[PDB]
DNA sequence: GAATGTGCAACAGCATGATCGCGGCAAGCTGCGTGCAAAAGTCGTGCCAGC
RNA sequence: GCCGCGA
């Protein structure tokens, strides 16, 4: 399994499609201020090396397009995929608590 | 692991703080403590036959003078030892009893605050198990090698 | 003015002229044996123990006659401190002029902050009661106002409810009053750890994890969120041993 | 004046600004309202 | 078990290569290193039962 | 799949117990020794036990009256 | 005398950690032994001192 | 009318001053010596066993 | 550790 995902076969690409499918992953900029600094996205794949961010949430961010960069964990457990969809998505948090 | 240091030694977390704890547990201020701590000045203990009180701060020259007047009943130690000795010497109940019995009977809005803070040390101190000798270390702690 | 001021707000810092206040009665005295030390010594009978008050004569005294002056009200002008408020006004009252001067910060610049946040903070400096009275195993010292809390609902539950000590509140900055929390693992890694690690090594005092920054240090969970439920269950098999 | 101990409770804290509920039992309004007060500021012109 | 759980990270690696997705946390090395360190001073720090 | 879980919040309303309950189920039908009681869309366990909980079939009562039934069948 | 595990069983249960001064039976209690070398590993063998 | 403490102001020392990333250098190399027993290891030498 | 740089 590991000489194959290095040798990078398309198996291993519908593999990679197949387990993305619905595991949450949190994004977070890095001067985290306010708890809506750090939002749960469901991942789509895309063929580049930069992150596409939905615009409606850059004001939550502080972020704009001019060179931010932002960093992606992957919340590995049941409990935190369900944290993630439950309570860090970014459908969850629409009002700012402030 | 540990070392020995064959000769005791005064912990620099307790000794060098604003609110340092022997320094207002001896009734004594930093400078006079930190005095003796390097061997500039010593300290005489006991003595009660002779005229030198139990918290005198005689310098050599003084020592000299006793040694050729007073002679034997005078022992004053030069380094951190004698701090251990004065500390292990101390009665800590009954010095308590005494600041509170003070604090009751006087009152006095400069000294009040210094009495508290003693006798509330000196509780902490009773209530807590620890004993005030191991303010000052006699074997020194090594790090693991592997941190 | 500015927002260096939302620190010194929460910071509880004395400004540099205070505006002194009076207690329930405050009878005209003018000066009393005034003399070099001070000057006008308020001498308010109040019917019985009056307060005696010292002026450096460096302010102006505004209320000339008695006209049955009031507990908070405004002897001489200027900017009051918010301990003062505490003490002579009520807990309501520090929380009043905390908030709304806090917000003139907010507001002047355009900045929309809920009052609950604010007041929240401010239930976290007003901690640390001191007694005034004795009975009940604590006199003039600083303590825990939910340990007085709860010390005194056990004592005026039993017969002897006299046994129960008054108490005075008292207000302290958030540097300071993150310091005196009574676990040693927090307020360790926020500011001095010194003087902290001193101070918890002679008094042998314990932790407990308690709060969200223990358990984060520890990496247990926090009781908060998710978390609250599995230190709930926790705490039941402790209690029933 | 909430006069509980340890905590706030949930009816002298109001409903929670992120969502028309009141607030549940087990929620960090501690961290919540520091990082509200806190998240201005470096807007503010001192 | 991320971080610093040397025996928590092999353990959850161990999990989800199995496809279990369990937690099995434990102690973090970073917490005995500061045991450790306050320990080589005078000051005597432990864990309670 | 379920972009928003506010069904299964209000079924039973704290967006906290909600996480434990979903995590138990999602336990319950990935280790094995469980089967979904709402059709399967080829998503994964999570949402599948959310869904269970939106539709009314998965809660705290039941799941426990569930752990008694095996319990005591064995 | 086979079948033994430490690594798992060094995570034991606790609670309430708690601070104190350390008296010098404790800290030689903690030490394995004592140090007397300053030097600590010698370049004629590649291993550490005595 | 001279004497004795309490308040007090200037003063010296301590603690703190946002977060997350990226790329390059320059170092940082640390301390005996001693003569002898006592031991261990080594080298020149002769041995038997296999082809 | 310095030096420069990005939000
Ligand atoms: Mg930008
Ligand atoms: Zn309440």
């Amino acid at each position: 399994a590991k000489k194959m995902v290095e040798r990078e076969e398309a198996v291993v690409w519908d593999i990679l499609d197949e387990v993305i499918r619905e595991h949450p992953v949190l994004l977070n900029r890095a001067p985290t201020l306010h708890r809506l600094g750090i939002q749960a996205f469901e991942p789509v794949l895309i063929e580049g090396k930069a992150i596409q961010l939905h615009p409606l949430v850059c004001a939550a961010y502080n972020a704009d397009f001019d060179g931010d960069q932002m960093a992606v964990h992957v919340p590995l457990t049941l409990e935190a995929q369900l944290e993630a969809r439950a309570l860090m998505m970014s459908t969850n948090n629409i009002l700012s608590p402030a | 692991g540990h070392i020995e240091l064959a000769s005791p030694t005064a912990h620099i977390w307790f000794l060098k703080s604003l609110p340092s704890r022997i320094g207002l547990l001896l009734d004594m201020p930093l400078r006079d403590i930190e005095r003796v701590l390097y061997f500039e000045s010593y300290v005489v203990i006991e003595g009660g036959m002779t005229n030198l009180e139990r918290q005198q701060i005689l310098t050599e020259e003084q020592y000299l003078d006793a040694l050729e007047e007073f002679g034997d009943e005078f022992d004053a130690k030069m380094g951190a030892e004698a701090i251990q000795a004065l500390l292990k010497s101390m009665d800590l109940e009954q010095e308590c009893e005494q600041l509170r019995e003070e604090l009751n009977e006087t009152n006095s809005e400069t000294k009040r605050k210094k009495l508290t803070k003693r006798i509330k040390l000196l509780e902490a101190f009773v209530q807590s198990g620890n004993k005030p000798e191991w303010m000052i270390l006699t074997v020194l702690p090594v790090l693991p090698p592997d941190l | 003015g500015g927002l260096p001021r939302v620190a010194d707000l929460f910071e509880a810092r004395r400004p540099k002229e205070p505006a002194i206040l009076a207690e329930i009665s405050g009878i005209v005295s003018f000066g009393k044996e005034t003399k070099g030390k001070r000057r006008l010594v308020i001498t308010p009978v109040d019917g019985s123990d009056p307060y005696e008050e010292m002026i450096p004569k460096w302010r102006q005294l505004n209320v000339f006659e008695g006209e049955r002056v009031e507990r908070g009200d405004v002897i001489s002008d200027g900017p009051e401190a918010p301990h003062d408020i505490l003490r002579l006004r009520g807990v309501h009252a520090v929380t009043r002029y905390i908030v709304n001067e806090v917000q003139d910060v907010y507001r002047l610049q355009g900045v929309k902050i809920n009052d609950k946040h604010i007041e929240v903070i401010v239930r976290q400096m007003l901690r640390k009661a001191t007694i005034v009275n004795a009975g009940s195993s604590d006199f003039l010292e600083g303590e825990q106002v939910e340990y007085s809390r709860v010390k005194i609902a056990n004592r005026e539950l039993e017969a002897n409810g006299k046994v129960g000590a008054t108490y005075s509140r008292d207000l302290l900055g958030i540097t300071k009053a993150s310091l005196a929390t009574e676990s040693f693992i927090s307020a360790a890694s926020f500011q001095e750890t010194t003087r902290v690690l001193t101070e918890a090594a002679v008094a042998g005092k314990r932790d407990e994890l308690r709060g969200l920054k223990e358990n984060v240090i520890v990496g247990r969970l926090i009781p908060a969120g998710t978390g609250y439920a599995y230190h709930q269950d926790r705490m039941r098999r402790r209690a029933a041993g | 004046s909430c006069d509980t101990d340890f905590g706030v409770c949930a009816h002298c804290y109001g409903r929670d600004l992120a969502r028309g509920h009141i607030i549940n039992k087990g929620e960090a309004i501690g961290v919540i309202a520091a990082q509200s007060i806190g998240e201005p500021g470096t807007q503010l012109t001192m | 078990v991320k971080s610093d759980d040397v025996n928590g990270r092999t353990k959850m690696y161990k999990n989800i290569v199995d496809g279990n997705h369990q937690m099995e946390p434990g102690m973090p090395e970073s917490f005995n290193v500061l045991l450790k360190e306050i320990r080589s001073l005078g000051i005597n720090i432990e864990l309670e039962d | 799949a379920r972009v928003t879980v506010q069904d299964a919040v209000e079924k039973i309303g704290n967006r906290f117990d909600l996480v434990l309950v979903a995590a138990r189920r999602a336990r319950q039908m990935q280790v094995g020794g469980k089967d979904p009681l709402v059709p399967e869309e080829n998503d994964k366990t999570t949402v599948i036990a959310l869904r269970e909980i939106e539709e009314g079939l998965i809660n705290n009562q039941i799941l426990d009256v569930r752990e008694r039934q095996e319990q005591q069948e064995q | 005398l086979l079948k033994f595990l430490k690594a798992q069983t060094k995570t034991e249960e606790f609670d309430a950690i708690k601070i104190a001064l350390a008296s010098p039976d404790m800290i030689r209690s903690w030490s394995f032994g004592e140090v007397k070398k300053p030097e600590t590993i010698n370049y004629r063998t590649f291993k550490p001192e005595r």
